[PDB]
């Protein structure tokens, strides 16, 4: 009997909705996520797979998979996955949120020190502040400056809790 | 590595397994109690010291060499010995 | 890299601590039927069964091979060759019939330490180490 | 000395009284293990006469056991004679073999002897009588009248166990008794579902689908054999499901969507556990799922 | 659990069962209708076998170094009678 | 083995070795030709470097859950500069 | 899990270690030892109640709850406390 | 750096040199030895490689290798194999007797049981003593009734030991 | 059956109860060179290495695999692959440098006992369990 | 506030003392980083007046060393000038870059301007003298006179870092000093041996070439780099070996059977150690062993 194991995290039937909600609205009527993908279930023949919001993370890509009739998760589970080139890694969810801050959303850049420090303006801002997981004193200390979206956006941490 | 020895009560002759630190309590309660022979009514007579009364570790940790499995040693009981056939 | 990330990386520290399991199901059945529906899932390759690690969401969790597109053991042998966090891994948490109640703990990969491609896993290594902030030139 | 003339007149009482399923003695027991073992040994031609006086008594004791079986003409009464006679042959050949083994190691052949002796007396001439009245007494059963278990057990292990193929264990048995049992069991199913649902209605059907799906479980575990489950039990039950479920898995799906809308807790454990046996089922459930969510 | 193995004479050489498992013949002679009656080997035979069993149970696996087994040629004919009937 | 940081007043922030090492300057600081000043640091802030040194130390490994580092905005806009000179 | 404490001994602001179940014995031996300073010729002044004298299990096992990273409490030292610089 | 792993027993050069003599004589001389194969080093040219003595097991085959330059064992060593269709394995030296025993060397047929107990004549013996490496109890006394080669019998026992 | 073959046979039990390990070699030689030899031949795969178990003359030996026609190691690692008495084994025996000397333990090769012929390996145990004697019909 | 012009002023001593391998002190040092970290935050171009002031001393210090270097037209004063000029420069030239840390990070290029610098100043002039120069004292300490080894070490580690090739860090160097050794040392060894061979005998060719060995290891071991290895200490015992050993492995297998028929120890442990370095050495003397055998 052949068998394959993929670790996965019970998740709670409102959030797995809510973010499904989050990323159809980030994704087509925002400009945020105009640059991820989206499979369904009916184009995944897998029994439990529900779907999958694709993260193409530059050369590699991210994908978060959601499962249906999980054992009294009716149930559901996610799985965050790091493909690339058929070498396929687990990752936590702190890991796949960081690893989705390096590209999608805007941040600080690297003129913004110097320019708060004179007391000059700062052009750009950090809106993914969930994809900071301990930083560097000057992002602390930044942050704390600045001060940091109406429809939220979308974090793999808020999901896997409870 | 324990030794194994055997009882010779008159016509039973018990065998059975022994350690090699055994102690002559243990050895009473349960090695021997196979034919329902509590220390209560009974004394051990291994060979003349007959293992002196019980209680007794000097002795009662016997070596493995002195007793190899080809020709055990034999401890004895009573409250005789039946000699073995002749050819 | 990987060899020394075990002793230091705390994920697998708490990870690696001789866990407790639990396999997860129809708890609202009786225990009877469900100790049955245990031996019937995991003797064959036509179902799936899960296992809690008794408090956290964080659950593994076996799908068989057919429904996708070293091996994994299925008497009371639980082995699973996975990548967790980018570092190879191996997970021997055996399961206790009649009681629906389980040990578990992680050991590395070598083999696949010494077989997977490298310049993916450098890849994936340099993506993890670095750090958005202060990044885009201005 | 020792020939097996000499002692083989002693030897046949015992023979006779562990082979005709009488009162035995550990002493005479025992005594009959060293009195075969040093005819073996000693008489040159020991172990021919030895086998040879064996074989008699054998074919003796099965054609006066044949001619008792055989008189009943009535067939219940046949059946009921044939059960108990196997059951203590039966037993008496789990018991023989024992005592021969240095005639075994010489040249189990005392078990396989008798095996094929009373196959060969009885089971290749009323095997079709044993297999139709065990149809017909299971038929019964599951009408509703519970009878004696063990006469149709007995039948089925005299059919796993008397196979003269050596290919296969149980291949006579399962190729055409368990596949009888298969045939039967779906056209009693096919005659019965439709009624039931057309009368009683549809959660009824589904409560009543429910218990003879656990009824026919626990009647594959006592009544099919288990000691091997040799793709019986598991084709048993899938024709079940196959004839029922399968079967009106169109009427399923059509309250499928009623269920959705109306949250029935058994309904959803139904759905649940037959997801699996259907090949490709999930699909209208997890799409009226969807289709509340969109 | 012990198997009372009753020689010719009468006496018991009640061994430890794992150990008398080890012969064909006493499995085959418990199964079916401890007590074991030996007539035809006394104790000078069923004493060694007996002997034997315990030695062979415990000196089966160590690879390492087994000591021989030294019997006389006074007894060895009806050992060998005994091997063939027990063994 | 400590490494003793001089503030700008005088007060003395001696801290482990291993800790001070998390910060390039420092580092190369040492390096070449204990004892290093800090005038343009002083206590208000180089007190919370020393503190998050010590906080970014422990806490930099355990994924499970990192708590944040309250820190207040009155002095928020120093501890930028010298998060600048030192990290 | 420990408890990390600091000492203000006047000048001096020691950053160091302290294990959750550490003994005043110990504490004094080494961990304040940087700036040489033995148990002799000396007390620790921890608040009022000074950590009595020494040698006492009962408060020197602080929780790591009261003192953390970001704000951890002080012990001091003498045979005063240094304001730290205002904003 | 590839390495393959392989155990070997040091050998004083005194026994292997004797069963080097023992074997030629007796596939050649005597015809115990007539079915085995002989392999120099001048055929082998694996560096270490003195000898190997093969031993044709049936469908498998035996192989003893013995070695030239191990550091001091000048001190050599020996290995012993069971070989079958790019399936090997090394074997203890008492295994490795007892399944050539199997074959070649001769042992009281299974009709020289019945013979001895009654009185007659045992046609078969058993040259190998070495062979038999703890037996039934059958064997221990026919070999106690049946007490048993001017040129040794070549054994692996003898040879692995100091 | 291997398995198994672990925790009664006394072959392993003998050699897996944590063995100290100490390679031989020059010791008529200087340690200083001593180690150095052991040093620039454990590097390279152009040489030869041997470690005596300390007593016994059962010592394992490692050559190049260019001299003949899961992977080993040799930092301090000292994999070793090996069917050892027709049962897949693993020995992880490490050793320590400027001492020369070092442990030793057997481990079970699952992927190989999962991955191995299963023929050979009948064929193997049934002529390793059955005995010559009383063998040949007369 | 805070410019570039308002403290370069204090900057320029501390950079020259830095820079011209004279006594500093750690206070001025702090001072330094923290001016330097102001300036490269507060003035705007503040990062770039460092730069080229910067390069500016690098050049100006560069051009005085350079000028002293070529005064001494002597070879061997020329390379005793160079190699401590070079030493402390290279001294500074590691203890340099560490200051301005923030300058790098805003834009260690001061490691690669100070390398850069010394090599198109002196070594891009008078790389071919150094080279000879040092073949010339090698050749004299292999010859039996012993001279200052950190002349020739320092040659070499300027010939591995100096390399202004960034595909490889110590390329020029190792495709040309390196093989410079290789041949100089080929060309001794094959000038020396036959006549000693030819005149002190044969034991004593054996023993003087285990020392001639040891020595060769040694001095590859001090004067050849062994930082990295990088087919350096390996293709140069090698070319002694196929220069030695393989060159008169004729008169070793001749002398083999004479070995084997007297049983020398000392010529046991040549043998046995050279079987390695010759790729098919082994098979005369195991074939001598064997005939002793056959
Ligand atoms: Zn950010
Ligand atoms: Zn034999």
């Amino acid at each position: 009997n052949r068998w394959q194991v993929m670790i996965v995290w019970q998740v709670d039937r409102m959030r797995i909705n809510t973010w499904k909600r989050l990323v159809k609205h980030h994704m087509y009527i925002s400009r945020k996520a105009k640059d991820w993908f989206y499979r369904h279930h009916y184009e995944s023949t897998h029994p439990k797979i529900s779907s999958e919001v694709h993260i193409p993370l530059g050369d590699a890509k991210l994908v978060i998979t959601t499962y249906w009739g999980l054992h009294t998760g009716l149930g559901q589970g996610v799985s965050i996955e790091w493909r690339k080139k058929r070498y396929s890694t687990q990752v936590d969810p702190d890991l796949a949120d960081q690893l989705i801050h390096l590209h999608y959303f805007d941040c600080f850049s690297e003129s913004a020190i110097r320019n708060t420090i004179l007391g000059r303006i700062v052009s750009p801002r950090c809106e993914y502040q969930a994809g900071h997981n301990v930083g560097s004193l000057q992002y602390l200390a930044l942050a704390a400056l600045i001060k940091p979206i109406k429809p939220p956006l979308p974090s793999v941490r808020k999901l896997t809790e409870d | 590595m324990d030794v194994f020895l055997m009882i010779r009560r008159h016509k039973t002759t018990i065998f059975t397994d022994a350690k090699e630190s055994s102690t002559v309590f243990e050895l009473k309660r349960i090695v021997e109690g196979i034919l329902k022979r509590p220390p209560d009514e009974q004394r051990l007579y291994k060979d003349d010291q007959l293992l002196d009364d019980g209680k007794t570790l000097g002795e009662c940790g016997f070596t493995s060499q002195t007793a190899r499995p080809q020709a055990p040693a034999t401890v004895g009981l009573a409250f005789c010995i039946e000699p073995f056939s002749s050819p | 890299d990987q060899r020394s990330k075990f002793e230091n990386e705390e994920f697998f520290r708490k990870l690696s601590r001789e866990c407790e399991i639990k396999y997860t199901g129809f708890r609202d059945r009786p225990h009877e039927e469900r100790q049955a529906r245990f031996q019937n899932a995991c003797r064959d390759g036509r179902s799936e069964i899960a296992f809690v690690a008794t408090g956290t969401n964080l659950s593994l969790q076996f799908f068989p091979a057919s429904w996708q597109g070293e091996y994994v053991d299925l008497k009371v042998y639980l082995k699973a060759p996975m990548i967790l966090n980018g570092v190879c891994v191996i997970w021997k948490g055996w399961i206790d019939l009649q009681r629906l109640d389980g040990m578990g703990c992680l050991e590395f990969d070598e083999e696949r330490a010494q077989q997977e491609d490298a310049l993916a896993q450098q890849a994936f290594e340099e993506a993890r180490r670095r750090t958005r902030e202060f990044e885009d030139r201005d | 000395s020792l020939q097996f003339e000499d002692k083989w007149d002693f030897m046949r009482p015992i023979v006779l009284k562990l082979l005709r399923q009488e009162s035995v003695t550990k002493q005479q027991w025992f005594d009959l293990f060293s009195d075969v073992h040093a005819v073996c040994l000693w008489d040159d031609k020991g172990p021919a006469k030895i086998h040879q006086a064996l074989k008699e008594d054998i074919l003796e004791f099965i054609k006066q056991a044949q001619a008792r079986v055989l008189s009943h003409q009535d067939d219940t009464a046949l059946l009921k004679a044939y059960i108990v006679e196997w059951r203590k042959f039966f037993t008496q050949c789990d018991i023989l073999p024992k005592p021969f083994c240095q005639l075994e190691i010489t040249l189990s052949i005392v078990r396989k002897l008798m095996l094929d002796t009373w196959n060969e007396s009885i089971f290749s001439n009323i095997k079709n009588r044993l297999q139709d009245s065990a149809m017909k007494l299971v038929h019964a059963e599951r009408l509703g009248e519970a009878f004696d278990s063990q006469l149709v057990i007995g039948v089925r292990e005299s059919y796993v166990n008397l196979c003269s193929n050596p290919e296969d264990k149980l291949q006579i048995y399962r190729d055409n008794f368990e596949k009888a049992y298969l045939d039967s069991t779906e056209r009693f199913y096919r005659t019965q579902a439709p009624s039931y649902l057309q009368q009683n209605g549809v959660q009824n059907y589904m409560k009543y689908a429910d218990a003879k799906l656990k009824e026919e479980e626990k009647r594959a575990l006592r009544y099919l054999e288990t000691r091997r489950e040799c793709n019986s039990v598991e084709a048993l039950m899938e024709c079940c499901v196959n004839a029922l479920v399968t079967s009106f898995k169109e009427t399923i799906l059509a309250e499928c969507q009623g269920m959705i809308k109306r949250n029935e807790t058994e309904k959803l454990h139904l759905m649940f556990s037959l997801m699996d046996k259907v090949p490709n089922g999930i699909e209208p459930m997890l799409k009226d799922l969807e289709e509340h969510i969109i | 659990m012990y198997v009372k193995l009753i020689s010719s004479d009468g006496h018991e050489f009640i061994v430890k069962r794992e150990h008398a498992l080890t012969s064909g013949t006493i499995k085959a002679m418990l199964s079916g209708p401890n007590e074991v009656n030996f007539r035809e080997i006394p104790s000078h035979v069923l004493s060694k076998v007996c002997m034997y069993f315990t030695y062979k149970v415990r000196y089966t696996n160590s690879s390492t170094e087994i000591p021989e087994f030294p019997i006389a040629p006074e007894i060895a004919l009806e050992l060998l009678m005994a091997a063939n009937f027990l063994d």
